[PDB]
RNA sequence: UUAAUUCCGAUAACGAACGAGACUCCUCCAUGCUAACUAGUUACGCGACCGGUCGGCGUAACUUCUUAGAGGGACAAGUGGCGUUCAGCCACACGAGAUCGAGCAAUAACAGGUCUGUGAUGCCCUUAGAUGUCCGGGGCUGCACGCGCGCUACACUGAACGGAUCAGCGUGUCCUGCGCCGACAGGUGCGGGUAACCCGCUGAACCCCGUUCGUGAUAGGGAUCGGGGAUUGCAAUUAUUUCCCAUGAACGAGGAAUUCCCAGUAAGUGCGGGUCAUAAGCUCGCGUUGAUUAAGUCCCUGCCCUUUGUACACACCG
């Protein structure tokens, strides 16, 4: 049994890279369990615009979208693979 | 033969679990008038005393509750008993019998088999909630 | 513990854990208030047996609470006079002290996971008192 | 039979053929609890559909203390009923719609930069819960009298017409002010 | 403003409060002129005997009637 | 002088330096004869009836 | 006519571009797919209690609830009415919806803010008895006062005391769970979690249900001060915070004026993040409870456009 953890910033390449990955072992006949799909995670970071006080209260909302998904068996720029046992 | 409906206040979620039985409707193990706000509890009676006991005295139900406040709760329970008892109607009982239930729940209180989007907006910077300002 | 009305079987349940005269009741029953963001002591005298039948009936219904659990559980509004009211935890020595009193009574376990439990023996106090209160309304 | 719990919804008349259809209590408006959130803020001529049993407990929410304690007020006018089948032994429901028919300002005058004008059907009972809830509300502020005692005699009192009614001295201080003014 | 009952107060309240429309702690304060906490109390003990009824008990609004 | 009672049939527009006024044209109830303007306070839409204590001038 | 130089229409204009819109992220459903021992349900056995309860234990069915991918769905589409029967509006049926909330945001302007955000920077100035730089101590907290954002109140629609019962956003190498000690604040040992795994089923508050309090400057209000216990840190005195006892002030809805706001909105209520060794009366978010009024107008106050006038064009600060 090995669990491949898959973790990107874009969903496209993630499930890019995620659906080689069930396919090209698939054919191998190996029995693969589907992509559990976590909970995605946004960095929330508000920052205030402007470089001094003279600002209208104005906020900046960033955020930085973590999605992990995980595929328990018996790579593209951008996406994180780590496999366990 | 049961089906699993869920009802859905702002954010409750409350699933009714209607199964063949006898007249049984709990929440969360606890008997439908037992829940603690009494204030409320005739909105939780309104599917069994508009539909009357006798259609209910063949399921049984057991609503399980979590998320939201008191209040959307009740809205969530009611909705959730209003629903499975539709939805076992038309599994396993004729569709006849099915808008002879839905016109009696839709007739009084739309909010029993719909459930209405309404949401908390976000809040915006320079006020201390969504439309009020500073 | 369920079937009934909530409110009423604490009353009652510690109404039988006041007529079963084996409960430890601390010396400093008569001084302490029951959190850091109460104003006075609790007015009722016999508050101890209050909370026993109280904290005997969270761990019917979730059990492997523990001393930090239901000093979240008993906690509520600390008024910080003219600035806002937070959440304030309840007393710590009242609900360890109050756990230990149940497991005097051979009621209250330690959980093999996390705390405590309840018991078969206090699974079936719990039940008896719960059948009163049911005949009885 | 559909009722409150032990006050029926039939039999409540209304006298005036104009607010008759901007209250909404019998055979078709009937719950069991003033109570049900329907959204009645989202077009112009919603709110008229609304039971005024629900719209006399929605007005009684004003205060930046009672904002968003809606099950106080249910409990207020389950309570106020109580004591108005308590004190008269007509029917609670009989009592709040009359309250609304001797409440309501049937002309106004406007400011001009005065001019005695008509005033809407549903303004009247827009203004005569508004000042109902208002004279119950002062009545309660610094006195031992509940606010279900308050509430049960501003409404008997205008349901009767007894000039000691807040909306009434409120409500017959506007005509006559548009009846020198017209 | 009344705390404790006097044999003038406490004969007024058993032979014409159990014949008022409206039986409350806060109505019978006003004209007995007696503290809320002892036509509390008082209104209780008519209860426990039979001379007034209960419309419907909560927190903050106790409504008594009579026979 | 009695309390006539008319229905709306027809709004206007709205009048007043803030548009708190509707021009309603308002005719009686007991005889389709006396279709007089009148100014209502509120929200007003074809159909309401309106409790005119005076019904002489039109205005 | 429209939220909109948005459109129709008029038409020496026709056809277009930027902005608006579209678009992007959002929540509202979809018992239809794709899948889940870091999510659950249900059926089962097991076992505690008197067929009901069980977040009390176990691995077979499969996705309602949970998570998140793809694809659908809504477009004034349908009906009636009002309209150059055009652009559109109003009212209804159906329906998860019949104007959802950000982001982005043209031409062009300010002598707007920022050299104290930058190893962005011109010039000037100081350059070793220094305006460099380090280490001590103090200050920015200093108080007859005049204002600006706020919090807490002036209660019975309430304070307390007790019972019961519900969130979501999010953070975590520090967040924290249990067993002991203490009245609290603390302490202590054993632990878990680099996290849908542990904190955590986030047992939040308001709220709800009992219980006493009873126009009362009062069991409203907890400001001002005293005496002690702790925690943070190298060190708190000008009290860092925190706890306990005591002290119990003004304040009975507030003058002329003035602010914000149209639906899950105002307001109440608590939580989280940022700041953070110690840390929220601030702010950025989150859920909870949940309205009154309004579907309108240039009256006021703000800008925009057209027309008009100009000796102005550094443009009336002319």
């Amino acid at each position: 049994r090995i669990r491949i953890t898959l973790t990107s910033r874009n969903v496209k390449s993630l499930e890019k890279v995620c659906a080689d990955l069930i396919r090209g072992a698939k054919e191998k006949n190996l029995k693969v369990k589907g992509p559990v799909r976590m909970p995605t995670k946004t960095l929330r970071i508000t920052t205030r615009k402007t470089p001094c006080g003279e600002g209208s209260k104005t906020w900046d909302r960033f955020q930085m979208r973590i999605h992990k998904r995980l595929i328990d068996l018996h790579i593209e720029p951008g996406v994180e693979v780590e496999v366990t046992i | 033969q049961s089906v699993q409906v869920f009802g859905r206040k702002k954010t409750a979620t409350a699933v009714a679990h209607c199964k063949r039985g006898n007249g049984l409707i709990k929440v969360n193990g606890r008997p439908l008038e037992m829940i603690e706000p009494a204030t409320l509890q005739y909105k939780l009676l309104e599917p069994v005393l508009l539909l009357g006991k006798e259609r209910f005295a063949g399921v049984d139900i057991r609503v399980r509750v979590k998320g939201g406040g008191h209040v959307a709760q009740v809205y969530a329970i009611r909705q959730a008993i209003s629903k499975s008892l539709v939805a076992y109607y038309q599994k396993y009982v004729d569709e006849a019998s099915k808008k002879e239930i839905k016109d009696i729940l839709i007739q009084y209180d739309r909010t029993l088999l719909v459930a209405d989007p309404r949401r908390c907006e976000s809040k915006k910077f320079g006020g201390p909630g969504a439309r009020a300002r500073y | 513990v369920k079937d009934v009305n909530q409110q009423e079987f604490v009353r009652a349940l510690a109404a039988f854990l006041k007529k079963s005269g084996k409960l430890k009741v601390p010396e400093w029953v008569d001084t302490v208030k029951l959190a850091k963001h109460k104003e006075l002591a609790p007015y009722d005298e016999n508050w101890f047996y209050t909370r026993a039948a109280s904290t005997v009936r969270h761990l019917y219904l979730r059990g492997g609470a523990g001393v930090g659990s239901m000093t979240k559980i008993y906690g509520g509004r600390q008024s910080n006079g003219v600035m806002p009211s937070h959440f304030s935890r309840g007393s710590k020595s009242v609900a360890r002290k109050v756990l230990q009193a149940l497991e005097s009574l051979k009621m209250v376990d330690k959980d093999p996971s996390g705390g405590r439990k309840l018991t078969p023996q206090g699974q079936r106090d719990l039940d008896r008192i719960a059948g009163q209160v049911a005949a009885a309304s | 039979i559909k009722l409150f719990g032990k006050w029926s919804t039939d039999d409540v008349q209304i006298n005036d053929i104009s607010l008759q259809d901007y209250i909404a209590v019998k055979e078709k408006y009937a719950k069991f609890l003033p109570h049900s959130g329907g959204r009645y803020a989202a077009k112009r001529f919603r709110k008229a559909q609304c039971p005024i049993v629900e719209r006399l407990t929605n007005s009684l929410m004003m205060h930046g203390r009672n904002n968003g304690k809606k099950l106080m007020t249910v409990r207020i006018v389950k309570h106020a009923f109580e004591i108005i089948h308590l004190l008269t032994g007509e029917n609670p429901l009989q009592v709040l719609v009359n309250a609304i028919i001797n409440s309501g300002p049937r002309e106004d005058s406007t400011r001009i930069g005065r001019q005695a004008v008509d005033v809407s059907p549903l303004r009247r009972v827009n203004q005569a819960i508004w000042l109902l809830c208002t004279g119950a509300r002062e009545a309660a502020f610094r006195n031992i009298k509940t606010i279900a005692e308050c509430v049960a005699d501003e409404l008997i009192n205008a349901a009767k017409g007894s000039s000691n009614s807040y909306a009434i001295k409120k409500k017959d201080e506007l005509e006559r002010v548009a009846k020198s003014n017209r | 403003n009344l705390v404790l009952f006097d044999k003038a107060t406490y004969d007024k309240l058993c032979k014409e409060v159990p014949n008022y429309k409206l039986i409350t702690p806060a109505v019978v304060s006003e004209r007995l002129k007696i503290r809320g906490s002892l036509a509390r109390a008082a209104l209780q003990e008519l209860l426990n005997k039979g001379l007034i009824k209960l419309v419907s008990k909560h927190r903050a609004q106790v409504i008594y009637t009579r026979n | 002088q009695p309390i006539k009672l008319a229905r709306v049939t027809k709004v206007l527009g709205r009048t007043g330096s803030q548009g708190q006024c509707t021009q309603v044209r308002v005719e009686f109830m007991d005889d389709s004869n006396r279709s007089i303007i009148r100014n209502v306070k509120g929200p007003v839409r074809e159909g309401d009836v309106l409790t005119l204590l005076e019904s002489e001038r039109e205005a």
